[PDB]
RNA sequence: GACUCUUAGCGGUGGAUCACUCGGCUCGUGCGUCGAUGAAGAACGCAGCUAGCUGCGAGAAUUAGUGUGAAUUGCAGGACAGAUCAUCGACACUUCGAACGCACCUUGCGGCCCCGGGCCCGGGGCCACGCCUGUCUGAGGGUCGCU
RNA sequence: UGGUAGUAGCAAAUAUUCAAACGAGAACUUUGAAGGCCGAAGUGGAGAAGGGUUCCAUGUGAACAGCAGUUGAACAUGGGUCAGUCGGUCCUAAGAGAUGGGCGAGCGCCGUUCGGAAGGGCGGCCGAUCGAAAGGGA
RNA sequence: UCUAAGGCUAAAUACCGGCACGAGACCGAUAGCGGACAAGUACCGUAAGGGAAAGUUGAAAAGAACUUUGAAGAGAGAGUU
RNA sequence: UCAGACCUCAGAUCAGACGCGGCGACCCGCUGAAUUUAAGCAUAUUACUAAGCGGAGGAAAAGAAACUAACCAGGAUUCCCCCAGUAACGGCGAGUGAAGAGGGAAGAGCCCAGCGCCGAAUCCCCGCCCGCGGGCGCGGGACGUGUGGCGUACGGG
């Protein structure tokens, strides 16, 4: 809704920050074992609740 | 930049210094944004952690001095006085633990346990 | 009817973010958590669930002091002084 | 001179499997509280379950 | 509002007319401070790097 | 980056249970 | 054998205090024999690998006589690199193969104030 | 008087054992209670003693004696620092008073065999654990 | 000979088997330490490039001190000549939370003191409840005295 | 992992066609033209609850969008929400809930006036506080 | 035979939590803790709670330059070992 | 009482302290079931268990006899072995069930009130002054509605 309140923009800010893929100079280093972001999400399949 | 330099200086010549550093951190965030170089990048780093070194001298000075100033005082601010545990600053004190009434000072005194030897 | 009817006049939450636990559980007309008991004085632990208490119990999060005083504790808890300088 | 050896009480048994009785076609097999999980429905409690 | 204009005012040693703010959806604030009239919004921006 | 495939995919792909818990008279006369 | 109990024997606990070593402490363990004209100039068997190092490669692919000068010391990697030992790769461009410490000789150390400190000690006992 | 048993219009669902609401007595004897309650209200004080003072048909009074055990006429003097220890943390909620003491059932004797071990359930734990040897 | 059947080679699907193990389990030993000096837990933020994990608190991927003595490393850089790491007695440690001015589905609403700037703005320190001792201000022919 | 099986199916709400453009590639995109539908209790234009970046620009055509796709609410990179006078904030509505008091083994519960309850400028109030983005409200 | 209705008092004892260690006729990735991995994570439910899957290139990335077909995936040579 | 004292009871963002929550394996005080067994079931059993609530500590608790015993006597508590699946309990059905002694681990014993002697001989607080303790106050209190010393059943003065 239009009519937030600041803890709940907040925390829709901090859960849009994480949304963005794994930086690809992760991958390169030594004992680099993450192929993707596994911990992405979509906003029309995976809905926060809170 | 060292902390072992900063001890000498007096607090204005750190603050002056503290400001010199806080309006280069300034020019460096925005140099970050207008695309700017990596020279400069890396400097953002070192001018935080050197902002980070005057303020800690400037905190560990006027602590000291605090601490100096409330040597030997009944009554201490509270991030003066020692912070062991909970548990440890509600105990007796050392002289309250060694404290025996009259009556069993007589009794240490006259009946304690003698050194002594068994033949068999 | 009882099915897909009703769960579209699905639209008012019933519990919020809590200020203690951080749980999506604090009910809003009862205005009580059903997570940690807030805000009564005392955390909402049972027995009964030992998969809940060692969810939220000390060192499955951060212990910003425990992990010091741990630390504090194999010198004796020294205060005062600083070590030997060069 | 030798060693106990045991395997740990709460293994197989820290779950709330409830077997979903007759008439699903299963095989009444305590089965895991259903969710979004794959392990949602799979037995947890016998010896023949993984 | 009134910190934002008050340190606008000692880092650059200008003038602010009003300050318009509002907090980004990632979590930042945007302040939209206006000089005043005597003031060039472009001789400040080349003065402190941003054009 | 030439794992695109995946990495888009990652965040529409939900978890399913392994089994999905689904929720005649016949009495003739003439006794 | 071990008679310590301060000390353990656990194949599981000797390779995770070897592999989550820190820094300081994978110097020690990336350690290097000294050369024959060395070891009985000093009186010491092996010291910690440096930089400046100039090392024989004694085993492997690129063993030989040829001395060479380290140029990195990946402690990370638990690996040294020599000026000399190093491959082609498909674009043209050379890459340093990576040799372990205790494979190597040191026929020249890097001697400055800290490293005479440490020979000293160690022919000391 | 008794202790109610506080179940919903006093139906205790289980066998006729424990159909009784009415004629039940709290293990605790009314003065424990006092000093419980006395003691709870003054957190930083720990109950020393108490003893009756009255008695009526519906109210029984007692006044319960506490110490501050940060006081320094209590910390200096040696007969009553053994109370400002933190051992002694709300000896009411736990039976340690003259009065709470009194409903363990602990003693010397043919009398008290059933708190032999310090309490009763220490004493009932030791006589139902299985003492299984090495070389048994 | 299409199809079909059996067998074998090879190639697929699939992942068994074997080998591997910085993990688990069990046993034993020594310690056995939280919090109004703000705990556990929670929130949010912090890296040149950083989502998660991890570590930190606006001094934010760490400061100082000490030990160690040339690295860190995915890449860039010169910050860096006491690097790095470990240790940790100094300092610092945002918000919520027993959470404490009143409230909180609100970054809402106040009060007091002091300071700076132009009643307004900013900063700093304070204002929960219960209770112990003492102090001060009181209360009632409750018991006396003096009027 | 099979037979089933390249099978069931891709059939509610009248309907598309022509030319051109971009492009390796067009029944599906875009522009133009024609033919139609919604027909103002709309298939129109704006909100509330809810969603939480889905909004916008550019780019990708790999997975997804049950045909395709040069397209997208997909993916990737940047950007975007500016208030004294719009709402919250303020008021109490049904209510909820402290204090005194009472109860209760106890966490606590009952209770909303009921106790030396006026912290103001001679004082009456009688009940702290919370409770409306559709009530009151410059 | 003891002297109730007042109090204090170490050791031998307990310890599935925590901290730090040593060990195993134990388990060896459908096993052993749910968790050898960004695991109480992803994910589910309004909530109380429920709760996974997932270890292995090589000794060393030396991770396949370059050529060529295709819009591209995807191939053919070449090359590393 | 130079007219106020005392008693009782209030207020404060008074001076200085304390309490709150977490953990809860072990430990202390309460509360309290039913599956189950009895081939049913009701007492019984499960069980003075789980769950529920309170309170601690590195241990807790208990602990120096209103004991055991009936002896030629033992001598605080806790724990181990044994007593013993025994005495006893129990629709005397199912089942339940200790202790004295004896052998070991460890061992440590003590303090009040009351009673009557001692000029309250006792204590806290503030300030000052010395090296968290000490003196000093012709400082403020507490206390005779009883502080301190002696003294506690083994007797004591
Ligand atoms: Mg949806
Ligand atoms: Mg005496
Ligand atoms: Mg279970
Ligand atoms: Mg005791
Ligand atoms: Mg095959
Ligand atoms: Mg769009
Ligand atoms: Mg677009
Ligand atoms: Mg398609
Ligand atoms: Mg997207
Ligand atoms: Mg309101
Ligand atoms: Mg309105
Ligand atoms: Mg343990
Ligand atoms: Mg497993
Ligand atoms: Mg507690
Ligand atoms: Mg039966
Ligand atoms: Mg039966
Ligand atoms: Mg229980
Ligand atoms: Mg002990
Ligand atoms: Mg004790
Ligand atoms: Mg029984
Ligand atoms: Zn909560």
């Amino acid at each position: 809704s239009s009519h937030k309140t600041f803890k709940i923009k907040r925390f829709l800010a901090k859960k849009q920050k994480q949304n963005r893929p794994i930086p690809q100079w992760i991958r390169m280093k030594t004992g680099n074992k993450i192929r993707y972001n596994s911990k992405r999400r979509h906003w029309r399949r995976t809905k926060l609740g809170l | 930049i060292k902390a072992r330099d900063l001890r000498g200086k007096k607090k204005e010549e750190l603050l002056k210094q503290l400001d010199d550093l806080k309006v280069e951190l300034s020019q460096l965030r925005v140099a970050k944004v207008t695309g700017g170089a990596a020279s400069k990048l890396s400097k953002i780093r070192v001018v935080r952690k050197s902002i980070a070194r005057v303020l800690t001298v400037i905190n560990q000075t006027q602590k000291e001095n605090l601490r100096k100033f409330y040597k030997g005082k009944k009554y201490k601010p509270l991030d003066l006085r020692p912070k062991k545990t909970r548990a440890l600053r509600r105990r007796l004190n050392k002289h309250e633990e060694g404290l025996r009434t009259k009556k069993q000072q007589r009794k240490d005194r006259l009946y304690s346990v003698r050194k002594f030897a068994v033949k068999a | 009817t009882k099915g897909t009817s009703s769960f579209g006049k699905r639209r008012n939450k019933t519990h919020s973010l809590c200020r203690r636990c951080g749980s999506k559980a604090y009910h809003l007309q009862k205005s009580t958590c059903g997570k940690c008991g807030y805000p009564a004085k005392r955390k909402r632990k049972y027995n009964w669930s030992a998969k809940a208490k060692r969810r939220n119990t000390t060192g499955t999060g951060r212990m910003r002091h425990l992990k010091v005083v741990y630390r504090r504790f194999k010198n004796g808890f020294r205060e005062g002084t600083t070590p030997k300088p060069k | 001179n030798r060693q106990p050896y045991a395997v740990s009480k709460l293994a197989g048994h820290q779950t709330s499997a409830e077997s979903w009785g007759t008439g699903r076609a299963v095989a009444r097999i305590p089965r895991v509280r259903g969710g979004g999980t794959h392990r949602s429905g799979q037995g947890a409690f016998g010896n023949m379950c993984r | 509002k009134h910190q934002i204009k008050q340190a606008v005012k000692k880092l650059y040693d200008i003038d602010v007319q009003k300050v318009n703010t509002l907090i980004r959806p990632d979590g930042e604030k945007k302040a939209y401070v206006r000089l005043a009239p005597d003031y060039d919004a472009l001789d400040v921006a080349n003065k402190i790097g941003i054009i | 980056h030439d794992f695109p495939g995946e990495a888009a995919q990652i965040a529409h792909q939900k978890p399913r249970p392994t089994v999905e818990k689904i929720i005649l008279i016949q009495q003739p006369r003439r006794c | 054998m071990k008679f310590s109990p301060f000390v353990t024997s656990d194949r599981s606990k000797n390779r995770k205090r070897h592999f989550n070593a820190p820094s300081h402490v994978r110097r020690k363990i990336m350690s290097s024999p000294l050369s024959k004209e060395l070891r009985q100039k000093y009186s010491v068997r092996s010291m910690p690998i440096r930089k400046d190092d100039e090392v024989q490669v004694v085993r492997g692919h690129y063993k030989g006589q040829q001395i060479g000068k380290v140029v990195q010391v990946y402690r990370k990697k638990y690996v040294i690199y020599i000026e000399r030992v190093q491959r082609e790769k498909a674009n043209g461009t050379t890459v340093h193969v990576g040799i372990h410490p205790s494979k190597v000789v040191i026929t020249r150390l890097k001697l400055d104030k800290d490293r005479k400190k440490i020979l000293e000690r160690k022919a000391k006992s | 008087g008794g202790r109610k048993r506080p179940v919903p219009k006093g139906a205790t669902y289980g066998k006729p054992v424990n159909h009784g609401i009415n004629q039940l007595k709290f293990a605790r004897s009314l003065q424990s209670v006092a000093e419980e309650r006395a003691g709870r209200h003054c957190g930083g004080l720990r109950v020393l003693a108490s003893y009756w003072v009255g008695e009526d048909s519906t109210y029984k009074f007692f006044e319960v004696i506490l110490i501050d055990t940060f006081h320094k006429a209590i910390r200096r003097n040696p007969d009553t620092q053994w109370i400002t220890k933190s051992v002694h943390k709300h000896r009411e909620m736990r039976g340690l008073t003259s009065a709470g003491k009194k409903s363990r059932g602990l003693g010397k004797g043919h009398k008290f065999h059933i708190t032999i071990g310090g309490s009763r359930r220490a004493c009932w734990k030791r006589r139902n654990t299985l003492q299984l040897h090495r070389y048994r």
